[PDB]
């Protein structure tokens, strides 16, 4: 059947209507703008070059801080040692782009497929 | 209104209304098509077309004339010349091919030219269009980026001229002034001359 | 709060309906549909923004219609390859359909979170992740094997 | 799955299908369902 | 025109963190953190510097396809795909006020420079003119055939500059909420704008160009040619430098005058991402100009500068007049 | 035009090998399905015209 | 600057077959219609 | 612009905008009694020209134009109607470069496979099943 | 099992590669500081 339809002209917006109010739409609220006050910026601008250098200046403090520049019990057991470099995950935190390959998804399904 | 630039649309309204005889509307329509839609080929075909087909060959040339305005593809030209040699106004063809290779000045336009004057004019002619090929494109392009193909054409006009020293000068002209990889052909076309 | 009620109640009563002025939110019961309302909006233009000039595009809905098994063939882990469907139409689909597939994921994340609190008592939320991480499991099982 | 699927090569074996088959069956023992994918016919194929 | 030297551009850091494409970027007036909004339907707030998350805001249930720091309040605006446009209170973190009427999803936001009005664009096919205090839709900018997909405020006329997917670039007096030109030189969807900060220019992009128009003759001045991608944007620094970001993730690094391309990459997508998830979705200079901040579909903020390295001799201009 | 028109009709009415279909769109589909896909399924059509292997 | 082409130019020696009494190739049917730049030119 | 004609065009443009939000608040939220008792005429002077036949006695007249005092509890008098959207201002002309030259090969590479569905089929469509196994890329996969 | 490379093998040695998967401030911190006021003790804004 073609009851059940995609869309290919979605609708188009209209101008308002020119009449007589009497329907209540929005009620009033926040009627009053809040402005930069003196001290939370924006309202100040002080030339191109001047921000260039206050930009690389924090870069340069942001990579100087990074870079801190100013009968023995156990013998019939079969197997031994089976636990090094099992510890040794968390060598740095890595960003895999697939959701269902990320270390997210293998913990959540491991907690809950059980 | 819904649909404004398709000419699917443009031509079955413009055929609708002259199937029925109404010619002024038709033009009218002819006119806001190509006004509405001006890079459109079909419809500047369908246009002059419609004027050929109703004897208006003045109005025929206004159209095609308002289309060279547009500065269109190498087919329009082509078209208009056509017409032109079709009623025999060669001077006419000769002022659209001045035009046309000031627009396109690809060695495919200068060689039509050359073709045109050798089959409807003087030998004159022929030669200061090929002289004026190699003088603009050598010019614009670079002296090294002239094409072959206008050295063996002229060369081979000056043959069919029995000028035979002349079409050896322009081979060995052609030869010594562009470079190896260029001229293979043209070398080819010289030995082809030179044991004939 | 009664005189509003009653003024609106007269305005439908005296100047009639309006029956599609504003736009609804979308809420929960319209998401995703609201969701696949957009992607195939977004699907669209890029297949009419990549296509070259003069090529016939009569048949570009085509193009919607592999979208749609691109994503049913992600659920159940069949593998999708069209025999001479074009790599941009292809590279197009492929990216939406992991677009789509993270929102999927995303959302079934989070109604298990939910599920597990008991904040949710809606038996359909309950029935759609059951199916959900049934899907995820046998997909992250076929991998293993 | 197991007659009418086109892929299913109802011929009579080749001896290099029989190497494979008498191979796999000694690699994987009793694992009739992960060698009929190896070999190129069904399992109970590859089991008769 | 002879072109003038611009240092080459490289890659800096790269920022992951969304979980969806980052549609959205804004950088504050002072220059201290930037806006990324991405489909994974959040506004994420970084340090500029650091490149550290400070903050995650979710308000909206789609993709943020839209951003704006006011830089006259302390206001944050956003837009969505799910037909809401926002205002948030930066002295909470808090969504303060809608600006609702938008009948599908909406594609970008711009504030008025001068005076206290926000201009959004959406796939209802419309420029809706809004006014920040009473939130009240002064006027619906409508003539577009196709999804406004850009757009741009302006100090003087025109005052808004839409430009939508059905290929038209709509010019609009904003005083009567009606046009005063329609630019139609483009053959297919024009996702992007960008205005010159000191010259009265601007440039549009479709798939394969980008025209540069003066105001407010809308007069076709000269054509960015060579990038053959869809162009998803365009930014120009102070120091006449447009950026072609494109779908395919192509980058093309121009200068403004002469629109020579003293720059072509490819960039690069994160480990895990899909060739088909190499694109480049959103793009924003900063406020000094010294950096360029990229949203990529491969769900990543990538921070570019300019080479200091590199010499006029080194990378000389290969520009060949004809 | 109108001539084009009704040989085409007549030429897809005439029927030429096996019935695949159930009605005239389906008949239309199904040969346009040919049209773009015979050069890629030439050996699941013989492993059906053959009753064993691909 | 046009170096080539007059190089051209003087590497042709002069045709041997005269062509200045020579009609077009094709006559032009009457009547001639000319416009005001071929005034003083008659 | 300089800083003159950019502050002009500021103060046009907010004078215009700040009629528009003064209607539209009107609109959003009325006064609970749409009576405005403070009404002062408008006098105008009316010039007439010629008109159905001749003039008779005077011709300029003086006109006092007062808002007439309408019910406070009156509803909307009038029923809105549902009308279709109007034809677009004349389009302008497509202004655009001229036409790529396409071959057959592009033709060919931008053609796009009808569908064949595993799961759908709306038209009860009978289907080949040589096109039906086409896209089933696991009978081509690799087993290794 | 690692299915895809690292980040530093495929964008390279002079490029910084953050992952940041959780906020430096909480949501109750705001972005611009409101400017208090903090006023202590009745005192007249002027001499009486």
């Amino acid at each position: 059947t073609t009851a059940h339809r995609p869309t290919f002209d979605p609708a188009r917006g209209k101008e308002a209507l020119r009449g007589p109010a009497y329907h209540q739409r929005l009620l009033p609220a926040y009627t009053t703008l809040k402005f930069r006050q003196p001290g939370q910026g924006g309202a100040a601008d002080k030339s191109t070059r001047d921000l260039r250098a206050e930009l690389e200046a924090a870069e340069a403090a942001h990579y100087a801080k990074l870079k801190g520049a100013p009968r023995r019990w156990d013998e019939d057991v079969v197997f031994k040692n089976q636990a090094r470099g099992t510890e040794d995950k968390g060598k740095r935190k890595e960003f895999v782009n697939d959701l269902l390959r990320s270390d997210f998804h293998k913990r959540f399904m491991s907690k809950y497929v059980r | 209104d819904v649909h404004p630039n398709n000419t699917q649309l443009w031509i079955r309204y413009i055929e609708a209304e002259l199937k029925n005889r109404n010619i002024n509307h038709a033009r009218n329509l002819l006119d806001r098509a190509v006004t509405r839609l001006p890079r459109v080929s079909k419809l500047w075909y369908k246009y002059v077309y419609v004027m050929e087909m109703l004897g208006d060959i003045p109005g025929t040339r206004q159209v095609f004339d308002r289309w060279m305005k547009w500065e269109p593809d190498e087919d329009a030209w082509n078209a208009y010349i056509k017409l032109e040699k079709r009623y025999g106004e060669y001077e006419r063809a000769r002022q659209i091919f001045a035009a046309y290779t000031q627009v396109h000045p690809e060695p495919r336009t200068w060689l039509k030219w050359a073709k045109f004057e050798e089959e409807f004019g003087t030998a004159d002619m022929v030669r200061d269009v090929f002289q004026s090929a190699i003088q603009y494109i050598a010019e614009t392009l670079g002296d090294d980026a002239v094409d072959e193909r206008l050295f063996i054409a002229f060369a081979r006009f000056e043959t069919r001229q029995k000028e035979y020293e002349r079409a050896r000068a322009i081979y060995k002209f052609g030869l010594d002034n562009l470079p190896r990889s260029r001229s293979m052909q043209l070398h080819a076309q010289y030995t082809t001359f030179e044991k004939q | 709060l009664l005189e509003r009620w009653l003024g609106n109640l007269l305005s439908r009563q005296f100047e009639g309906r309006h029956s599609k002025g504003v736009a609804k939110t979308v809420t929960k019961q319209r998401v995703e549909s609201h969701f696949d309302l957009e992607l195939r909006a977004s699907v669209m233009a890029d297949l009419m923004d990549m296509m070259p000039e003069g090529i016939k595009q009569s048949k570009v809905n085509t193009v919607l219609q592999h979208l749609s098994e691109a994503w049913r063939c992600w659920k159940s882990n069949i593998p999708w390859k069209v025999p001479g469907l074009p790599a941009p139409i292809e590279n197009i689909i492929l990216r939406y359909v992991k677009a789509k597939a993270d929102w999927w994921i995303s959302v079934a994340h989070y109604n298990r979170e939910r599920i597990r609190r008991g904040a949710t008592v809606d038996k359909t939320v309950a029935k759609k992740n059951v199916g959900r991480l049934t899907r995820l499991w046998l997909k992250a099982e076929q991998e293993r094997q | 799955n197991e007659w009418l699927d086109p892929s299913i090569k109802k011929i009579e074996w080749s001896r290099e299908e029989d190497e494979k088959l008498l191979h796999l069956a000694k690699l994987m023992p009793t694992q009739w369902r992960t060698i009929a994918p190896i070999v190129g016919r069904t399992a109970n194929q590859c089991l008769e | 025109p002879r072109p003038d030297w611009h240092p080459p551009w490289k890659l800096m850091r790269v920022i992951s963190g969304h979980l969806g494409w980052v549609r959205a970027l804004a950088v504050e007036p002072n220059n201290q953190w930037f806006a990324s909004g991405a489909g994974d339907r959040t506004i994420k707030i970084w340090d500029l510097a650091s490149g550290q998350l400070r903050l995650t805001l979710t308000g909206h249930i789609s993709t943020v396809r839209g951003l704006a720091v006011s830089p006259r309040h302390p206001y944050m605006f956003s837009c969505g795909e799910d037909k809401m446009v926002k205002c948030w209170d930066l002295e909470t973190n808090k969504v303060i006020r809608h600006y609702h009427g938008h009948l599908s999803g909406v594609y970008t936001l711009k504030l008025h420079p001068t005076l206290d009005v926000l201009v959004t664009g959406g796939r209802d096919g419309v420029a809706r003119v809004w006014d920040m205090r009473t939130r009240s839709n002064v006027h619906v900018l409508s003539g577009h055939t196709g999804t406004v997909a850009d757009l741009v405020c302006q100090e003087a006329d025109p005052q808004v500059i839409t430009g939508s997917l059905d290929s038209t670039v709509r010019m609009w007096d904003l005083a009567a909420g009606k046009t005063m030109g329609v630019l139609t030189h483009h053959k297919k969807g024009v996702r992007a704008l960008v205005t010159h900060p000191t010259e009265f220019t601007f440039a549009t992009a479709s798939t394969g160009s980008i025209k540069q128009w003066k105001c407010p003759e809308g007069a076709f001045m000269q054509n960015f040619e060579g990038h053959n991608a869809i162009i998803n944007t365009l930014a120009v620094n102070d120091q006449n430098v447009l950026f072609s970001g494109g779908d395919n993730g192509s980058m093309s690094f121009w200068d403004w005058k002469s629109g020579y391309r003293f720059q072509s990459l490819d960039t690069t997508a994160q480990p895990g991402s899909l060739d088909a998830e190499l694109g480049i979705m959103s793009s924003t200079f900063d406020m000094s100009g010294a950096r360029l901040i990229t949203g990529e579909a491969d769900k990543t903020i990538k921070i570019w500068k300019e080479d200091t390295t590199a010499t006029p001799e080194t990378h000389p201009i290969e520009w060949k007049p004809s | 035009s109108l001539k084009r028109r009704r040989e085409k009709l007549a030429k897809s009415g005439e029927e030429h090998g096996d019935v695949t279909y159930i009605n005239e769109k389906n008949k239309q589909f199904n040969a346009k399905l040919a049209r773009f896909y015979n050069k890629y399924t030439a050996e699941i059509r013989d492993s059906f015209e053959r009753g064993t292997m691909v | 600057m046009a170096s080539i082409a007059a190089g051209l130019a003087a590497a042709l020696p002069k045709p041997k077959y005269s062509s200045e009494h020579e009609e077009p190739r094709a006559t032009q049917r009457g009547p001639r219609i000319v416009s005001a730049d071929q005034i003083d030119e008659t | 612009p300089s800083k003159e004609e950019v502050e002009a065009t500021a103060e046009r443009t907010k004078n215009a905008l700040a009629a528009l939000v003064s209607g539209a608040l009107a609109a959003q939220k009325p006064k609970n009694v749409q009576v405005n008792t403070k009404r002062e005429a408008t006098f105008v002077k009316y010039t007439p020209s010629a008109q159905m036949g001749n003039n008779t006695k005077k011709q300029e007249r003086i006109i006092k134009i007062v808002e007439r005092q309408r019910d406070p509890m009156e509803p909307p008098k009038f029923k809105h109607k549902k009308i279709p959207r109007g034809p677009p201002s004349p389009p302008p002309p497509v202004m655009h470069s001229p036409p790529r030259k396409l071959t057959a090969e592009d033709q060919e590479a931008w053609r796009i496979p009808p569908p064949v569905s595993m799961w759908k089929n709306p038209k009860g469509f009978t289907i080949p099943l040589d096109k039906r196994l086409a896209a089933d890329g696991r009978q081509l996969q690799e087993v290794q | 099992k690692q299915y895809y490379p690292t980040a530093a093998q495929v964008f390279g040695e002079g490029v910084e590669t953050l992952v940041q998967e959780e906020d430096a401030q909480p949501l109750t911190q705001p972005i611009i500081a409101p400017v208090e006021q903090k006023k202590f003790s009745i005192q007249e804004a002027d001499l009486p």
